[PDB]
């Protein structure tokens, strides 16, 4: 019962947080994916080289 | 007649101790539905609150 209540509940927020990563990913992405361009490349390549 | 009381001495405890066996056996016969019932009424009620 009461724990068993509790094992559901929270399963419940596990399934929809699956999702959302999903989702979160998925954004960034497309946002990467239109944001980056050759003024990127100067901020990156250049970053490496100390690395 | 002394042979006879002394039979009927003999019978009365084989008598009092088959009643006594007797006793023990519906106590513990009485014990399983106490358990039981509980049970069935304790699933009952998670059912209850699990459907809720």
């Amino acid at each position: 019962a009461q724990a068993e209540i509790e094992q559901e509940l929270n399963s419940v927020k596990d399934a929809l947080r699956a999702q959302v990563g999903a989702l979160a990913v998925t954004g960034a992405e497309k946002i990467l994916g239109a944001s980056i361009d050759a003024n990127a490349h100067e901020q990156l390549v250049s970053k490496l080289a100390a690395e | 007649d002394l042979e006879l009381a002394h039979e009927k001495a003999g019978q009365q405890l084989r008598e009092a101790k088959a009643q006594a066996a007797e006793i023990v056996e519906q106590a513990k016969k009485r014990a399983n539905q106490i358990v039981d019932e509980a049970r069935d009424q304790a699933r009952t009620e998670g059912e209850r609150l699990k459907a809720q």
